[PDB]
């Protein structure tokens, strides 16, 4: 977290900076999207934050 | 003539204080440049086939 990285979450490859969100995802969702349809939030698959 | 100018400037304050649409010429120019960037951002969400 708080560093630029080449992430991959469940095959969602990309590049970015990861920080702890305060967005509250309902159980059925792994990803949040932007106006541009790019992912801008994600739920980590091992610790579900 | 001084009283009429002083009274007419007092109406400029009251008008600008009261009505919403008067500066519409400037706000329309902000709203076009913002709508054009927002349309350009939404067009990233398109598949194009
Ligand atoms: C990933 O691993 C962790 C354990 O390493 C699993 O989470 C555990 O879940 C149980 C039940 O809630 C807790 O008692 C443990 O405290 C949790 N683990 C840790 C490390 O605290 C998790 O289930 C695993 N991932 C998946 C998808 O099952």
């Amino acid at each position: 977290k708080n560093k630029c990285v080449n992430f991959n979450f469940n095959g969602l490859t990309g590049t970015g900076v990861l920080t702890e969100s305060n967005k509250k995802f309902l159980p059925f969702q792994q990803f949040g999207r932007d106006i541009a349809d790019t992912t801008d939030a994600v739920r980590d698959p091992q610790t579900l934050e | 003539i001084a009283n009429q100018f002083n009274s007419a400037i007092g109406k400029i304050q009251d008008s600008l204080s009261s009505t919403a649409s008067a500066l519409g010429k400037l706000q329309d120019v902000v709203n076009q440049n913002a709508q054009a960037l927002n349309t350009l951002v939404k067009q990233l969400s398109s598949n194009f086939g």
